RNA sequence: CCCUGAAAAUGGAUGGCGCUCAAGCGUGUUACCUAUACUCUACCGUCAGGGUUGAUAUGAUGCCCUGACGAGUAGGCAGGC
RNA sequence: AAUAUGUAAGAAGUCCUUGUUACUUAAUUGAACGUGGACAUUUGAAUGAAGAGCUUUUAGUGGGCCAUUUUUGGUAAGCAG
RNA sequence: AAUACUGCCAGCUGGGACUGAGGACUGCGACGUAAGUCAAGGAUGCUGGCAAUGGUUAUAUGCCGCCCGUCUUGAAACA
RNA sequence: AAUUGUUGAAAGGGAAGGGCAUUUGAUCA
């Protein structure tokens, strides 16, 4: 009779999607990346400058 | 008052390539035309009888009728707001064939043989063609192709 | 807006319940409504469909034509449906016994099967007897034998019946039908 | 006349075993996109490192909506419009990019605004104003029943499979689109951000590819 | 008092609203225009497979 | 808009006859990457013979100034079509970066010859390194030591649409 | 950019008032107002897809469910006073 | 050149064997129609389709204009074409 | 390291306006081990005032609004 | 009814008449 607006309603997302119980609850809306580190090339920071 | 023959307008439609005049070339008359076979219509001014008008020029007809030197076509004219069909007989001089309907059969034959050998073990025959799909991902390496700088150069008055 | 790539508010262009004010008619029409509601058979619904056809479009089915029908393989046990009249044809002499269901039957017609050995019921018989349509076989007369339909479609080169009232020599035999006064046709 | 309660229990079983499949299928597709956007993140770091240039493939989808009105339209364009779904202003549809779509897109370029999606967006309009052609009506989806009962013979069963479906085009992407209704928008919130609509997005206005811009607009006008 | 002589004016618009349609094709085609001898072999060839056929099979 | 460098190497697509294509590298003025792009293709598509059909972009990066703190002199050539003809020029700016300074180059060229963006072409940008080069008055009479020059006849601005004290524009 | 070139007849037109680091001119960025335009909702009509003789219970041309649309001269059809 | 435009992108198809003819060929040599037999995921490029096809009847219409682009006559025209 | 810019949150929350359609249950979901509950296929509870709201017409105010019918590509015309 | 006279009510800086919403006056379940 109505249609009621997922992302709003948090009945209705959970009824549409079982997985946001999960999402919600293991915050992966926030997740921190791996603190991996590399240093681009000579060639390419050069090429960045030159002018 | 006004002029519309059946030869009208043809000024540069019935004349012959440059450097391409003279007789025809003796393998036109040695084509075998078939009933249901795709012909295209260009006509030839060497030859004057049985020449197509000028709205059949270029248009592109199955073979319906095979006379001594002539063949019939069938031609879908556009006339107010509907196709109607014309049976119109002319020489073999003013008619070649079709290379699109070569290109189906022998897109036809590869169909059939890749049918057969793929489902020989059964595994993804995929016999449709495909549009050109983007590009996928690639990498490029700067090893010896150091990119050039580039700037607009200024406004020059060269005569 | 909409930029309608089609008629907005067009009809179906089917004919939905009779146009006629038979009581009779409109309860049978009702019945198979009913049938081809809250069954499954296509037959129900092809005969409710049939039902809505008019006079032109419901021509007669004759006795001939019946056993010309029945004397298929396989179709000599089966029950004759008949969306219209059935009439009697005087050509035929033999005719084999059947069952055929139709609105109403010519008196002449209904004493010839009577006569062979058949029987004459009704559209709601046959629906009590087999109410999915069970080893039935439909007969629709020809619609197309109609004096009225050879002048449709006249022009050049056609031969399509010129719409006149008299028949005979000097009426629409001159020019314009002949080569020898003009053109043919 | 009891077994009410017994055909009850069936179908709540059915239902909780759906819903584990469900699940599941989610977990995984959650799963798949989190492993792609760090394997391209990484690609383009291992590239730059390198002294190389991380080339990045075409995006294969994009979203198109109607920005003209339905007046003073040639007829070309106005066909292709109608072939591509966009009857109203202010109207959406995904489209697959292939050579001919390219060129299709080249022709209705000056009434539409286009730009490659992204999975944030697509997701928002699919919960949003998502909905369904079913018998040739325009039903709300706000549940996965239907979507399963309407795509589950191309293996489709849940929103989230349809999401996944658009944002990576498969074997039944063209059945996935055409059972979506094209999604019907209203103005942007925040307004279109240049005084002319109808110039080049180089130019100066919203005519034109957005390419990851059109994210935003799409966001303000949904 | 002169008038306009001849425009082609809405004319694709007209023939467009109903639109333009192909000939319907047919498995068997006119066989008119068709060479008399041809015809009348095929009629007799007809004759004889069809003869054939019923003799064969029943 | 707020002008950004986005420095764009492009190369034509990688053909069998030719493997490797050269690749080609530009410095682009742009509000966006969009811009940036279209921009660099119409001027490699004046100098080379390639288009966007027949070619590619292998990398878009944007430029940030190396120190945007510093106060620089930046001289710029660029090349214009006016309403009769093509001209070229060189302008001096005083600016603390280079997209500031094409910034207010293009704002000065637009109010003082007509010229739009699609007429104004950025041919080069460079930085005057020692105060002996600049050849403009206007830039170098700011670059004179002890400089103190006051802001007579200060206007403030009433936040009412009627004052009670007449106002007074010292500074 | 501005000025001379540049002169027509009732008294008058960037609409006028008026405006001069403009309220004039080119360009760059935000906020603000609105169409019978766009999104949602309530009602009416039309069309399409359907359910509803397991009833006392009548109008299955009746009732109900879902979706879409609603401009208009000449003109056609349909329902009504 | 651009634009504009015709045809083909399959089951009315392809392939294997062989029945008919008063056509034709030196000739079971070719042509047409065939019988039997083999190939349904992906039926043979993308997209779309309040479904498509077909028949009857008839109201009004047969003075047009304007806008972008190409362009004729004319110096030009709110001129004609 | 921090910060600017862009994009994400199935992160939280403050304030304001419009709407209350449907009418015993039927379906999809959540909390609750379990009873039962819920913001879950359309709003209820409590309380206050009166027994004035509102309908018709005249004037007034802010805005809009050319004379009916026909001929005409063009009507309100000084047709 | 056109037209006209009185009584009672309202308006009237070179027209009257109408529509969108409301105040005021009269009247109304």
């Amino acid at each position: 009779v109505l249609k009621k607006n997922p992302l709003k309603n948090k009945q209705v997302l959970l009824r549409l999607n079982p997985y946001a119980k999960v999402f919600a609850a293991e915050k992966l809306g926030s997740k921190k990346a791996e603190k991996t580190g590399t240093k681009p090339a000579a060639v390419f920071t050069e090429t960045l400058k030159h002018d | 008052g006004k002029s519309h023959g059946y030869r009208s307008r043809t000024r540069y439609m019935f004349q012959r390539d440059f450097r391409k005049h003279g007789a025809v070339h003796l393998s036109t008359y040695l084509k075998v035309y078939k009933v249901g076979d795709i012909v295209d219509i260009k006509a030839n001014g060497s030859i004057q009888k049985g020449m197509p008008h000028k709205f059949y020029q270029g248009k592109t007809g199955v073979v319906y009728n095979v006379t001594k030197s002539s063949v019939g076509v069938i031609i879908n004219k556009m006339v107010g707001n509907r196709y109607l069909e014309k049976r119109l007989n002319l020489r073999v001089e003013h008619i070649k064939h079709s290379k699109c309907r070569q290109e189906f059969l022998e897109r036809v034959k590869a169909n059939a043989a890749k049918r057969a050998e793929a489902k020989a073990q059964g595994v993804a025959v995929q016999l449709k063609r495909q549009p050109a799909q983007p590009r996928e991902s690639r990498i490029v390496s700067t090893e010896g192709n150091v990119p050039q700088t580039l700037a607009p150069v200024p406004y020059e008055t060269f005569i | 807006g909409i930029d309608h790539t089609s008629k907005q508010h067009k009809r179906s262009g089917h004919r939905t319940a009779p146009k006629s004010d038979n009581v009779y008619l409109k309860l049978l029409v009702k019945l198979y409504t009913f049938l081809a509601r809250r069954t499954d058979a296509p037959f129900n619904k092809v005969v409710l469909k049939a039902l809505f056809l008019s006079k032109i479009n419901r021509p007669p089915v004759s006795v001939s034509r019946i056993a010309r029908a029945l004397k298929q393989e396989g179709a000599a046990n089966k029950t004759v449906v008949v969306v219209g009249t059935v009439t009697d044809d005087a050509r035929i002499f033999e005719f084999p016994k059947t069952t055929v269901a139709a609105l109403r039957f010519t008196a002449g017609a209904r004493a010839k099967i009577v006569k062979a050995g058949g029987e004459c019921i009704t559209l709601d018989q046959l629906a009590v007897r087999a109410p999915k349509g069970q080893n039935t076989l439909i007969l629709r007369g020809p619609r197309n034998s109609r004096e009225a339909v050879r002048h449709f479609g006249m022009g050049p080169h056609k031969g399509k019946a010129p719409r006149i009232l008299s028949t005979g020599r000097k009426f629409e035999r001159a020019r314009g039908r002949r080569r020898s006064k003009g053109f043919k046709v | 006349a009891e077994q009410v309660a017994a055909e009850r229990a069936a179908r709540k079983a059915a239902n909780k075993e759906k819903r584990a499949i469900i699940l599941e299928r989610n977990a995984a597709y959650q799963k798949e996109y989190e492993t792609a956007e760090r394997n391209i993140i990484q690609a383009k770091r291992d590239a730059k490192a390198a002294g190389s240039y991380y080339v990045e493939a075409q995006h294969k989808l994009v979203f198109v909506v109607r920005i003209k009105g339905i007046n003073k339209i040639p007829p070309k364009p106005r066909k292709v419009l109608q072939l591509l779904r966009l009857t109203r202003i202010n109207s959406g549809t995904f489209v697959k990019v292939t050579k001919a779509t390219l060129e299709l897109l080249k022709l209705i370029e000056p009434y539409v605004a286009y730009g490659y999606p992204s999975y944030s967006t697509i997701r928002q309009l699919v919960y949003k104003r998502g909905f369904g052609k079913i018998n040739k009506q325009r039903v709300p989806l706000s549940d996965n029943a239907i979507i399963e009962a309407n795509l589950g013979k191309y293996g489709i069963l849940s929103i989230d499979d349809l999401i996944h479906e658009i944002i990576t085009v498969g074997p039944h992407f063209k059945q996935a689109n055409n059972f979506l209704w094209p999604f019907k928008l209203s103005n942007p919130s925040g307004g279109w951000g240049v005084p002319r609509k109808f110039k080049h997005f180089i130019q100066g206005g919203s005519f034109g590819n957005r390419e990851e811009f059109i994210n935003k607009l799409v966001k303000s006008m949904n | 008092a002169k008038s306009k002589n001849h425009t082609a004016h809405n004319q694709t618009r007209k023939a467009h609203r109903n639109g333009i349609k192909k000939p319907k094709t047919y498995k068997y085609p006119s066989l008119k225009g068709v060479d008399p001898k041809f015809r009348r072999n095929h009629k007799h060839a007809l004759h004889g497979t069809a003869k054939a056929l019923a003799a064969a099979k029943k | 808009a707020h002008f950004k460098e986005y420095q764009v190497i492009g190369r034509r697509l990688p053909t069998e006859s030719v493997p490797e294509p050269k690749l080609f590298r530009m410095r682009i003025f742009a509000s966006n990457e969009v811009i940036a792009k279209s921009r660099y293709w119409y001027f490699l598509q004046k100098l080379h013979k390639v288009k966007k059909a027949s070619g590619e972009i292998v990398s878009i990066n944007q430029i940030n100034e190396a120190h945007p703190t510093k106060v620089k002199n930046f001289g710029v050539w660029v090349r214009y079509d006016s309403r009769s003809g093509t001209h070229n020029m060189y302008k001096e700016i005083r600016d603390v970066s280079r997209v500031a300074a094409v910034e207010t180059l293009y704002q000065d060229m637009a109010a003082r010859h007509r010229a739009r963006f699609r007429s104004i072409h950025i041919l080069k940008v460079a930085e005057i390194e020692k105060t002996a080069d600049v050849k403009r008055q206007y830039v170098k009479q700011f670059l004179t030591k002890d400089l103190k020059f006051p802001l007579p006849h200060r206007v403030q601005k009433s936040t009412k649409t009627f004052s009670y004290k007449r106002p007074s524009t010292f500074y």
